[PDB]
């Protein structure tokens, strides 16, 4: 429904090769340039290369040549890149990018595809509850999610119910595993009276564990 | 001839366009040095380009050299001269490493004002189209000026994706109410660019202007400018 | 290739306060930029073309100029929703090449950092690793400098940081900081401080635990 709809992420290994789609809805595909971007870190922005989906011309930037191809099914509006010989180097956003202003080449974006090329094994998470030991108005409490890749995990508290007063600390990578923590705040009046919870969902590798915050 | 372009002074008895302002053609802390035929002058963002001394309805060419004195990119400058306009434009050669791109420089000469158009009847307009390495293009446009629309065609250049046609589009007044139209750019039928024509003499006699159309290697551009015969 | 460069990189401003963004090329790049903005976690999203002209439907604040290698886009009146990052990019010569970013973020009131610390937990231990962290919460501006000091010297090495992004509720920024030692080391001292110096107060925020 949306106009450019990319496939979704990808974890592979160096080496291998992906192959990720751009579908396109509600235009005339043939009608209009495709080009691929590359966003790496959530920053730096290069743009790939571009096709004529009509006539088939391509041209690539220099430094992906070798490394990305470009193709399109016209009969069923769909746009191809295909990384080959991935290397970490690989790891990165990719968008998709249509043309529609006749002085334009980049005027609609595709939602993107995240890449994550790296030989490091599917790790569950070790969850350890961060609790003030050894108080005021406020008490902050927190979880420490630690050894776990792929990156995607999700952090609860009280099941969800509590979201206001929730920090989620970007992860960091270190020993090819990624480490994260949460914070949240409570009223002096509900802990430790009271049991917090934080949940840990880290789908890769079927974990969704539950740690309390006592004492 | 193009000697006289860049040493003789203004003629009052030479064919317009007598003159054309370098102002897109030179930036403000830029120097161009114009050479043809052991002749050389220097200009000048704001200073005046000799036409008068030129042939109408053809390409003059110069050597060039952009600086700023130390020099950024040499190639060819090419001025097309009509009754009431002129446009230039710059092969880029250099830059010293082998590097090539065409630009539209100037478009100047005297702007029809939108506010005193001819108030009906069909013009048609028939002039060159020259893009990178090729002045044989041909170009036909037609105004309506009952409509207050024109359209047109690209034809008989070297580059196929450059013959194009020039979409039917409004007349409109620019930032001085200058008559201008700005439209779409079709290859096979679909769109590919834009174009802009300004509309000169007192009596809409010419266009001049430039089309940009999009291909996998960046835009390229087209000088445009036809007169009714 | 043609390099494209923004200043500043970063910029605080107000809600409602004329904002310019600037970006400039390495050569005549002849009107052909375009800029895009971008949230977090979002596409960027093309806002102008041809250095001047403003895509369909983008709100009326917005504006592009320049010309030759000199642009800017300027917002006339900064609404919340216009917080991102702004890209420029020229599409003269091939390859398209795009400017590296300029941040816009949101001013507010200086606010101190909540800033509390936590021993390892008993499970950590019992694995043999020994993480002690402290959260420096809700501050701004997003300038904190947080030292580790055990048994009242400074903790040299084993420091990871990690930073939010500006909140997008109170426009303050969150930060949380990890002393990671193994068991042995952790088992070593008694005392363990994290403190934090902010410009909102000449006096350190100090929060520690003993082990005993």
């Amino acid at each position: 429904q949306v106009q450019l709809q990319e496939s979704g992420p990808e974890l592979v290994k160096p080496g291998a090769s992906v192959k990720i789609s751009c579908k396109a809805s509600g235009y005339s595909f043939s009608d209009y340039n495709m080009s691929w971007v590359k966003q790496s870190n959530g920053k730096s922005l290069e743009w790939i290369g571009i096709i004529d989906p009509k006539y088939g011309t391509i041209n690539y930037n220099q430094k992906f040549k070798g490394k990305a191809t470009l193709t399109v099914d016209q009969a069923s509006s769909t746009a191809y890149m295909q990384l080959n010989s991935l290397t970490s180097e690989d790891s990165a956003v990719y968008y998709c990018v249509r043309d529609y202003y006749g002085s334009s080449y980049f005027d609609y974006w595709g939602q993107g595809t995240t890449l994550t090329v790296s030989s490091a094994k599917t790790t569950p998470p070790s969850v350890y509850p961060l609790a003030p030991g050894c108080t005021g108005s406020s008490v902050t409490l927190g979880c420490l999610v630690k050894g776990y890749f792929p990156e995607s995990v999700t952090v609860t508290w009280n099941s969800g119910s509590l979201s206001s007063s929730v920090h989620t600390f970007p992860a960091l990578l270190q020993s090819g595993l990624y480490t994260m923590s949460s914070s949240v705040t409570v009223p002096s009046s509900t802990w430790p009276s009271q049991t917090v919870t934080c949940s840990v969902a880290h789908p890769a590798s079927s974990t969704t564990v539950d740690k309390k915050l006592c004492r | 001839g193009l000697a006289d372009a860049l040493t003789a002074p203004l003629d009052h008895k030479d064919k317009g366009l007598q003159s054309l302002t370098l102002d897109q053609s030179v930036r403000k802390n830029e120097k161009l040095k114009l050479a043809a035929q052991g002749a050389e002058k220097t200009y000048g963002n704001g200073d005046s380009l000799n036409t008068g001394k030129l042939k109408n309805d053809k390409v003059s060419r110069f050597d060039f050299i952009r600086q700023i004195l130390i020099t950024l990119e040499s190639g060819e400058f090419q001025v097309y001269k009509q009754s009431h306009s002129a446009l230039t434009a710059f092969q880029t050669e250099q830059i010293m490493v082998a590097k090539r791109q065409f630009r539209i420089g100037d478009i100047a000469g005297e702007h029809t004002s939108f506010d005193k158009l001819p108030e009906g009847g069909r013009a048609t307009y028939r002039g060159t189209a020259f893009g990178s390495d090729d002045a044989g293009g041909k170009l036909t446009y037609t105004i309506d000026f009952a409509a207050k629309q024109g359209n047109g065609k690209i034809e008989h250049l070297k580059s196929p994706e450059l013959n194009v046609d020039l979409a039917a589009a409004d007349i409109k007044p620019d930032g001085k109410r200058h008559a201008v139209i700005s439209g779409s750019v079709l290859y096979n039928q679909a769109e590919k660019g834009s174009y802009s024509l300004g509309i000169f003499g007192g009596k809409a006699q010419e266009v001049a202007g430039s089309a940009e159309v999009k291909t996998v290697n960046g835009i390229r551009h087209i000088g445009l400018a036809a007169k009714q015969l | 290739d043609i390099v494209l460069t923004q200043s500043p990189s970063s910029i605080y401003a107000s809600l409602g306060e004329r904002v310019t963004l600037t970006c400039k090329a390495s050569q005549d790049i002849h009107n052909y930029l375009n800029w895009f903005q971008q949230k977090p976690g979002k596409s960027p999203k093309t806002l102008i073309y041809r250095a001047n002209r403003l895509v369909d439907g983008v709100p009326s604040r917005f504006s592009g100029g320049g010309s030759g290698q000199d642009y800017s886009l300027t917002i006339s009146s900064l609404e919340f929703e216009d917080i991102g990052i702004y890209y420029c990019l020229q599409y003269d010569e091939f390859p398209p090449t795009f400017g590296g970013g300029t941040r816009l973020e949101i001013k507010r009131a200086d606010a101190a950092p909540t800033v509390s610390i936590f021993p390892p937990s008993s499970e950590q231990l019992t694995s043999g690793g020994a993480s002690v962290v402290c959260f420096l919460n809700n501050f701004y501006p997003k300038d904190i400098n947080v030292k580790w000091k055990i048994d009242g010297s400074e903790r040299q090495n084993g420091v990871l940081n990690s930073w939010t992004d500006q909140d997008s509720k109170d426009s303050t920024y969150s930060m949380s900081s990890t002393l990671t030692l193994t068991k042995d080391e952790y088992e070593r001292h008694n005392s363990y401080t994290c403190e934090a110096t902010h410009k909102t107060s000449t006096s350190p925020i100090v929060k520690s635990f003993n082990r005993n």
